[PDB]
């Protein structure tokens, strides 16, 4: 279409409003009430701006440009002087009631209602009346509310209802009395009721968390990094000040998590601020546990593995894909083991092999929004995959979005949409354990044993075709259900079937390639997604290695006589007392961790990694993404003394002081051009991110904003003189604001979004090709596969129905975003948020016990006996037992374990 | 009316299906408003609609609508009784039919009348209001309710 | 807390018979449970919204945005006096001045026994026989400021 803004011709998409094709052009007009995800609605009254009729046409008339379609031959005028005007008056209703807050409002510096007051060129107060005030709300640990900053914008309760499906925030109230809350005071019960600190374009949602650390934006050091708490890889920019970790801001991903995050991944990111990291190398002597320096702690590691015969490595899925490779060099390929259970290996193997080998292309996260199915199968996708819900909710409103199009109705405007289509929505099968959070908008939800679960994906695979395996003993009514699911799926121009890892079976994740596998039979346009545990489950996996079994052998045998564990706990994936005892055996354990772990106390040298924050290095996504993160800040420019390198630079100095006797601190593109040249399958990693020597125009990329204070006294206390500015050798990033942050850079690297003008999370629309698209210069990140070109066979291994047998109790895994994931529950603001530990159980298994609800029932498992109470579940099948994975004393590998001797205490 | 055969099922023998029920609101201004009547009607807050889509093509719970008021529709059975001639001639006008009308606060008989369109306001206050009341001057009228 | 009765549940529900969307029950159980108890308390937010599988943030917004759906405790009567344009020029200011003096209290408070309830109303549609009045069902039209503690002595 052809649009006339002020005089000027402008080439732009029809098909959007004027006001998204506006901001896509560079030009600037002020708006509250629309955003990019939530589409327009009219409320704010702000985007005014002037139509005319034709060219020759001069009285024009307001119009809104959010509401107004960009067509062709369309003439505007932003810089009209009745338009300016308007849109200052806007502004100025708005600021007849809002608080004298600015110097104590954490929104300061970083709020779009300052923005767009500077914007509209209103400076001078005329009103002289009264403002109305409000009470404020207790919404949990992490949303602190101040309703008195609200501008009755309604982008909360659009994003919250409307998108994000959450049900107890709205709008109460009436004419310039409205409100938005919840209902009464308690915590937000969504999973992404977070993303409301960004939505909201006043101080009236802010973080909690960082509230109690707060610094202003401009005094962040940001950088762009992948977050850690799950295997979606969210792109986040975290920002730090003084040294500790102080918040996680969205970083915009058009590929990936565009405008949102989850809770786990906003708020779980304390755990690197914990006063008891290791922060250096520590050896043990005896009972004395001496500090060292790099150099003597790697000469004495070093004289120890070479006066030992056999080193073994054990991983993880924490650790970057260069800092397993590292490991894997030090102590061999051979000796290498992947540090995760046999168990979950299989199941994660068995993933990567349907997703780079099955022939089915494997979506986006933002690509799941746009699927006519989903069937989930085994994976509790809200408290594993999150932003995966997320996507599977949007999807699931593609229905309403087709319906009004077929209507000729806009796509931008929201409002006639979800009118239109009223419930009608597109088909989504959940299974799980239990109830999950995606039952409101499920069409139908199975709750199911997972050998129940599996058997009804087969069931489903051999009725879409008959040349899948055929599964015996299929009740009538859930032969009319698989039949009714068989509907929707053959049905559907695009189906998702979406499993994962954390159902604890392989036999689901064959179901759901069976599924997927009948689907593409049929041509229809099918993807398959996996859910994996970890931010580097796939980059372990792809990696490979022995299980943690195989090492825990091999140190209990004699055979391994030295063990460096890198990034493990190793009570997560195997039994406490078998790991206490093997590393008991070990005489040297060598511990490269930044988190205190509990096998810190066996370990002989113990080297202090540096995490996420600390760190640079890659993860491959849930959907074999590879991604670059890089380090946010030098944890020694305020601790001279902290020695706490990146795992793998620990590694490579050891590996280089094993063989020539002498340390080499290499640098981050080194140890990548030796992870693409001897593995071949992660040779992606290379294009994940641009090397150290990247410039724009000459100059680094800028980690802090232009206007960083503090510059010669943030260190004082310390000492007087400034020190030198650290230098990083790794990445293309400098650690200081002498360096490039230009929205027209030649990048997909973004620390932070700012733009002169726009000091909100509102700032991207200029980081951005098109408003809501992708970055201007593409999104970061690259896919280490494309879709094969032929796919697997069926799986013929249908398992049979779930026999509760007497005595033993299967384990049924419960998956908590808020306490599942191991750094995140480590976070201290996370154990309000945290459930009560509660073992759940079926009334009749509990009437069977004589115990009722709230009373502590005793159970041993592998010779440990612990205390839970019990939680009644009516969801739950008998002879399951229900525990929570990933809490305290109970390990996520238990998912599918039996159990003896539950009885009451 | 449902007694008599005139609502329900089969009105009349022609096989039409009619059924009419009464909502009783709660009390806003803005519920008058035809798409905010409508979200009323769909047991949300009355905040109105932006237009298009009109009602007419996408309205209550997503269906076609057509919102009128009562003295429409009261108008209507008198069209279809006696014609669409005897509706046109009855006042030479360019608006047809007639209005309900009439003159309120202080006057000496404040009412309402059925007046045709082209009475002037003058003999509506004098002849039919009977005019202002003792001792009371007229200042100003407004000619069609609050918002005029 | 809140239990509801069976009468308010089986009227929710046969309201709910004749709409298309439950939901759209939501006023009209409001104003069921509001007939019941003279005003909803706290706890009926949560039992109608369970009822009608509608949360209980949008109930709360419908009884906050209705004014005729009381969420705080009212007396047993309402007394609701016109305050538009045409009871302006009437003179509801006189009818204001006496319902004050003879209840000893202001609009929207309730008398200490707890008997009234005075409420400022919008137009109540009889202006031509202003000014108006609107005890708890009765419209009182023709009002005169001597004719109120007459008028109140009717409702005990
Ligand atoms: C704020 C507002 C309030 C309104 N209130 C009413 C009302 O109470 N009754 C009514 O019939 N029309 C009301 N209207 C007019 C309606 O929008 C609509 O024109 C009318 O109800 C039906 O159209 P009709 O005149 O063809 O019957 C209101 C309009 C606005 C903007
Ligand atoms: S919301 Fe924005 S304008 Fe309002 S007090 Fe906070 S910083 Fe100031
Ligand atoms: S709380 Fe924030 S997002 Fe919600 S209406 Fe108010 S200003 Fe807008
Ligand atoms: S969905 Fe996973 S990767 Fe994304 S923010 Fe949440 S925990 Fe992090
Ligand atoms: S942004 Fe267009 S009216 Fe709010
Ligand atoms: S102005 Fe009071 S009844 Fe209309
Ligand atoms: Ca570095």
């Amino acid at each position: 279409a052809t649009i006339h803004v002020d005089g000027k011709e402008y080439e732009v998409n029809g098909a959007d409003n004027l006001l998204e094709a506006c901001l896509s052009l560079g030009l600037d007009i002020p708006y509250f009430c629309w955003h990019p995800a939530l589409g327009s609605v009219g409320a704010c009254r702000q985007c005014a701006v002037k139509q005319y009729q034709n060219a020759e046409d001069t009285r024009g008339r307001l119009v809104m440009s959010c509401m107004t379609p960009a067509s062709d031959g369309t003439f505007i005028s932003i810089d009209d002087e009745e338009a300016k005007q308007f849109r200052e008056s806007v502004v100025e209703w708005l600021m007849t009631n809002h608080p004298h807050d600015c110097p104590v409002c954490e929104e300061g510096g970083n709020c779009h209602l300052q923005d767009m007051t500077v914007m509209t060129g209103h400076s001078f107060r005329r009103y002289r009346f009264t403002k109305r005030t409000h009470r404020n709300q207790d919404l949990g640990p992490f949303i602190s509310h101040e309703m008195n900053r609200c501008i009755a914008c309604y982008r909360c309760v659009r994003y919250y209802k409307d998108y994000a499906g959450g049900t107890d925030l709205g709008v109460y109230g009436a004419h310039d009395n409205v409100y938005f809350g919840r209902p009464e005071d308690g915590t937000l019960e969504s999973e992404f009721s977070g993303n409301l600190v960004e939505i909201c374009p006043t101080g009236v949602f802010t973080d909690k968390t960082h509230s109690e650390r707060y610094n202003r934006k401009w005094d962040m050091q940001f950088a762009p990094s992948i977050c850690q708490q799950c295997s979606i890889g969210c792109n986040i920019s975290p920002g730090e000040r003084y040294g500790e970790l102080r918040r996680i801001e969205n970083r915009y991903n058009g590929t990936v998590n565009h405008y949102f995050l989850c809770d786990r991944g906003r708020f779980g990111y304390g755990y690197v601020n914990l006063k008891d990291r290791p922060r250096q190398p520590v050896q043990r002597r005896g009972d004395d546990f001496i500090t060292l320096n790099a150099e003597q702690a790697m000469q004495g590691a070093a004289d120890i593995l070479r006066q030992s015969k056999k080193v073994i490595g054990i991983g993880s899925p924490r650790a970057s894909v260069e800092s397993n490779f590292a490991l894997r060099e030090l102590v061999g390929e051979e000796n290498f083991y992947t540090g995760i259970a046999h168990g979950e290996q299989e199941r994660l193997q068995l993933a990567l092999k349907v997703l780079r080998e099955g022939g089915i292309y494997t979506p986006a996260l933002r690509e799941i929004e746009s699927y006519d199915a989903v069937l989930v199968l085994g994976e509790d996708v809200t408290q594993t995959g999150a932003r995966v819900a997320l996507a599977v909710r949007q999807a699931v409103k593609g229905k309403a979005r087709e319906m009004a199009a077929a209507q000729k109705v806009a796509d931008w405007q929201i409002a006639a949409i979800l009118n239109i289509g009223q419930r009608a929505k597109h088909p989504l099968f959940v299974t799980n354990v239990d109830d999950t959070r995606l039952d409101d908008i499920a069409a139908w939800t199975y709750r199911a044993p997972v050998e129940d679960q599996a058997r009804l994906g087969f069931a489903i695979a051999h009725a879409l075709d008959n040349s899948a395996p055929a599964v015996d003993g299929i009740e009538p009514e859930l032969q009319s259900k698989i039949d009714v699911i068989v509907q929707a799926l053959a049905g559907a121009k695009k189906p998702l079937i979406i499993s994962g890892t954390n159902a604890g079976s392989l036999e689901v994740i064959q179901a759901a390639a069976n599924v997927a596998k009948a689907l593409k039979g049929r041509g229809a346009d099918v993807g398959i997604t996996m859910i994996a545990r970890s931010v580097n489950s796939m980059g372990l996996g792809i990696m490979g290695g022995g299980s943690l079994e195989e090492a825990l052998t091999e140190l209990e045998t004699g055979r391994a006589d030295a063990v460096v564990v890198l990034e493990n706990d190793l009570h997560r994936h195997a039994s406490a007392t078998r790991v206490n005892a093997a590393l008991a055996k070990a005489p040297l354990v060598m511990v490269v961790d930044h988190q205190r772990t509990a096998i810190m106390e066996n370990a002989h040298l113990v080297l202090s990694a540096a995490s996420f924050a600390e760190s640079d290095g890659t993860v491959i996504n849930n959907e074999g993404r590879a991604q670059r993160f890089f380090q946010v800040y030098d944890p020694a420019y305020y601790d001279s003394k902290t020695v706490m390198l990146e795992s793998w630079r620990w590694l490579h100095s050891l590996h280089s002081t094993l063989l020539s006797r002498e340390v080499d601190w290499t640098q981050l593109d080194h140890v990548i051009d030796a992870v693409v040249a001897k593995i071949p399958e992660l040779a992606g990693i290379k294009d994940a991110a641009p090397d150290a020597t990247f410039r724009i125009r000459g100059q680094k990329l800028a980690r802090e904003p232009h206007r960083y204070s503090g510059r010669t006294a943030m260190r004082a206390n310390i000492s007087v003189h400034e020190p030198r500015q650290p230098q990083d050798i790794d990445t293309m990033f400098t650690f200081s604001m002498e360096g490039n942050n230009q929205p027209t850079a030649h990048r997909s690297q973004v620390p932070f979004a700012w733009a002169p003008g726009w000091n909100s999370p509102q700032a991207w629309n200029k980081f951005q090709d098109e408003v809501g698209g992708k970055l201007r210069f593409g999104d970061p990140g690259v896919r280490l596969f494309e879709t094969s070109e032929n796919g697997l066979d069926y799986f013929t291994s249908v398992p049979a129905r779930f026999q509760p047998q007497d005595g033993k109790w299967r384990i049924a895994p419960y998956y908590h975003l808020f306490g599942s994931d191991e750094l995140s529950q480590r976070a201290p603001v996370f154990q309000s948020r945290m459930p009560q530990p509660y073992i759940k159980l079926n009334p009749a298994d509990a009437a069977k016990l004589g115990v009722n609800a709230g009373t502590r029932v005793s159970f041993s498992y592998d010779g440990n006996t612990v205390t839970l109470p019990v939680e009644i579940a009516e969801g739950l099948t008998a002879g399951q037992v229900g525990l929570p994975m990933g809490m305290s004393g109970i390990a996520p590998v238990l998912a599918g374990a039996h159990l003896e001797d539950l009885k009451e205490a | 009316a449902t007694e008599a055969g005139l609502l329900g099922k089969n009105i009349m023998g022609t096989g039409f299906d009619f059924e009419l029920f009464v909502h009783t609101g709660a009390g806003r201004y803005i519920c008058g408003e035809e798409t905010a009547l409508i979200n009323s009607l769909e047991g949300r807050r009355a905040n109105p609609r932006s237009k298009p889509p009109f009602p007419a093509t996408s309205g209550a719970w997503g269906k076609p609508t057509c919102v009128n008021n009562v003295e429409t529709l009261c108008n209507v059975p008198a069209i279809l009784a006696n014609g669409v001639e005897w509706y046109q001639n009855i006042s030479k006008s360019k608006d047809a039919g007639t209005k309900l009308m009439g003159f309120s606060g202080r006057v000496k008989n404040p009412g309402l009348w059925e007046l045709p369109f082209g009475t002037t306001a003058r003999e509506i206050l004098e002849d039919y209001a009977g005019g202002m009341r003792d001792g009371l001057k007229f200042k100003a009228w407004q000619p069609g309710g609050a918002g005029t | 807390a809140f239990e509801l009765s069976a009468a308010e549940r089986e009227a929710i529900e046969h309201e709910m018979h004749h709409y298309e969307d439950p939901r759209a029950a939501s006023i009209e159980a409001l104003k069921i449970v509001q007939k019941q108890r003279g005003w909803v308390p706290d706890g009926a937010i949560h039992a109608i919204a369970d009822v009608l599988g509608i949360p209980a943030s949008d109930v709360e917004g419908v009884a906050t945005f209705y004014s005729q759906i009381f969420r705080q405790p009212v007396g047993r009567h309402v007394i609701r006096y016109c305050d538009s344009v045409v009871c302006h020029i009437n003179g509801y200011q006189g009818i204001q001045a006496a319902l004050e003096k003879k209840l000893n209290i202001k609009p929207g408070q309730t008398t200490f026994d707890g008997r009234f309830t005075l409420l400022p109303t919008c137009c109540l549609g009889n202006c031509d026989k202003g000014p108006n009045m609107m005890i708890d069902e009765d419209t009182h039209a023709h009002l005169t400021p001597e004719a109120i503690p007459e008028l109140l002595e009717r409702y005990k």
